[PDB]
């Protein structure tokens, strides 16, 4: 991942 | 038990409905799926996975590229056009291909050798690509695609919004934008635009995304609504406009909806106080496209005709992007005679008035991931996913304090996606996590055969017909007779 991550569905999902 | 469609080895990531037909195309982790509208498996297609590296480019063999390894392909953008299904993944740079609708296994077009042009969608499943799609001023078909910054291999050059063509003179050339086609943007990797969302109305395009203040010590992202004419390839047109949520508290926007008074369309979004890791709360906030309109015809008019003030003198209209370009004193007829711009009026323009907006309702804890709005009876219902895969259902009519009247676990700990849709009748919800996709009832008042349980599962839409014995809807209790609505407490069988 990264610290660019803004979306909870994206962290949720690849993070 | 609801209709549910669970497939094993692989996870989701778009969801695409046809508003002609009703079919559904879910892309997947190495697969695309054609379902109906009860998700019925009408096909399955392979994606993946495939030999690949973000280093290398399309078409990629073994010889040009021996840094390739197996690599799993994540659909990135998945969309209904006219005659054909557009699909991206994330292998081989985003490269796009078309498919035919109702039978999926068909290809349709697929350049053979793609180019620099041509690579479309980001490379990386945690960078999001938004599209729509729209007929163009030649007849042709075009895609609008926002794509948010990529770092690693190359690709980082590709413009954040394009303009390509779907069905060009040359189907070789299927993907591509001219060299005016896009938003000319420098400093990507610094801006690091973050898109949300993509979707039109009347003559415009409109895209919801995060990016950098330049002009903030802080750097902080901000959300940002922008509008584009839908047909002329060009970014003559382009305004962006700041997205205030409760001022900005409510910062970082992650999903919205649009939904119907003529022209009466609203933008529910929802915005999330906090960022994801590397507590907080979550807002819906509604943004009416007629405000979103004014404030971007004002913008306009500003920077054409005003050098970009208001009539009362205050500064509304700048350029954005560091574009050598101002705003200017122009006739007034330039206003009805080039709504859409030209290859000299001023752009990129950009609003230093933000559109406001005081949250619909505020959620401490809750991390909403996805929004779809309805109407009952002219008053406003909000299905909202949260990113522990929970769906919520809203009251925001008179009598609400806009907490949830269901809450319902799809699935535990997976995100709902922002790719929630209703069906053509608003009866039915697609709801989709990471690894399954769900048909829900909007409603299911007829489950209940006597008043009391009827009135007992408070529900907005439900309600106890009297001279028909039925629990029912407003609109079915007619042969207006007395209806007991569920969603009034103190109101009870008789
Ligand atoms: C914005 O301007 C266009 C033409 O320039 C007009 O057709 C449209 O109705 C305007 N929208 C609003 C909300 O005023």
């Amino acid at each position: 991942c990264n610290s660019n991550v803004l979306s909870w569905q994206t962290y949720s999902w690849y993070c | 038990p609801p209709t549910a469609f669970t497939p094993n080895g692989t996870y989701l990531q778009h969801l695409a409905r046809d508003p002609t037909s009703g079919t559904l195309y879910l892309g997947a982790t190495n697969f695309l799926f054609q379902l109906s509208p009860g998700l019925q498996l009408e096909a399955t297609v392979s994606t993946g996975p495939v030999l690949d590296s973000r280093d290398c480019l399309p078409p990629v063999m073994p010889d040009e590229c021996p840094q390739a390894q197996p690599t799993n392909n994540p659909n990135q953008l998945l969309l209904v056009s006219p005659g054909a299904l557009v699909v991206c993944g994330s292998v081989h740079q985003g490269v796009c291909e078309q498919r035919r609708l109702g039978q999926l296994e068909q290809l349709l077009l697929r350049p053979e050798r793609p180019g620099d042009t041509q690579y479309v969608a980001a490379n990386d499943p945690a960078v999001s690509t938004v599209g729509l799609v729209a007929q163009g001023l030649a007849g042709e078909p075009l895609l609008f695609v926002g794509r948010g910054y990529t770092s690693r291999g190359v690709g980082g050059g590709i413009p954040p919004i394009t303009t390509r063509a779907l069905w060009p003179p040359d189907p070789q050339a299927a993907f591509s934008y001219e060299e005016t086609a896009k938003l000319a943007v420098g400093r990507l990797s610094e801006y690091s635009h973050h898109f949300v969302s993509a979707f039109a109305r009347g003559a415009s395009a409109y895209f919801l995304f995060l990016r950098r203040d330049l002009q903030a010590q802080s750097r902080a992202f901000r959300a940002y609504v922008s509008r584009v004419c839908l047909r002329d390839q060009h970014y003559y047109s382009y305004v962006e406009l700041p997205l205030a949520c409760e001022g900005g508290r409510y910062g970082l926007i992650q999903a919205a909806a649009v939904a119907t008074v003529a022209h009466g369309e609203v933008l529910f979004a929802a915005f999330s106080s906090a960022a994801p890791p590397t507590s907080g709360a979550s807002a819906l906030c509604a943004f009416p496209l007629d405000e979103v309109d004014r404030l971007a015809n004002r913008t306009r008019d500003a920077c054409y005709t005003r050098e970009g003030r208001a009539e009362d003198g205050t500064e509304v209209a700048y350029i954005e992007y560091d574009v050598n370009s101002d705003c200017a004193q122009l006739p007034v007829d330039t206003l009805d005679a080039y709504p859409c711009g030209s290859d000299h009026t001023p752009s990129p323009m950009a609003s230093r008035v933000p559109l406001e907006a005081t949250p619909i309702l505020e959620w401490p804890g809750i991390q909403l991931t996805a929004v779809a709005v309805t109407m009952e009876d002219g008053h406003t219902i909000a299905f909202l996913g949260d990113s522990q895969g929970q769906l919520h259902r809203v009251y925001l009519g008179p009598g609400s304090d806009g907490h949830p009247y269901s809450t319902q676990s799809i699935q535990q700990g997976s995100a709902v996606s922002r790719d929630l849709t209703f069906d053509g009748t608003f009866e039915h919800l697609y709801v989709m996590t990471q690894s399954t996709l769900l048909k829900v009832p909007v409603a299911s008042c007829a489950q209940h055969l006597d008043c009391a349980s009827c009135l007992a599962h408070r529900d907005p839409y439900c309600g106890w017909c009297v001279l028909l014995g039925r629990c029912s809807r407003r609109s079915e209790c007619s042969r207006p007779e007395q209806w007991l609505w569920s969603f009034q407490p103190e109101l009870g069988c008789l």
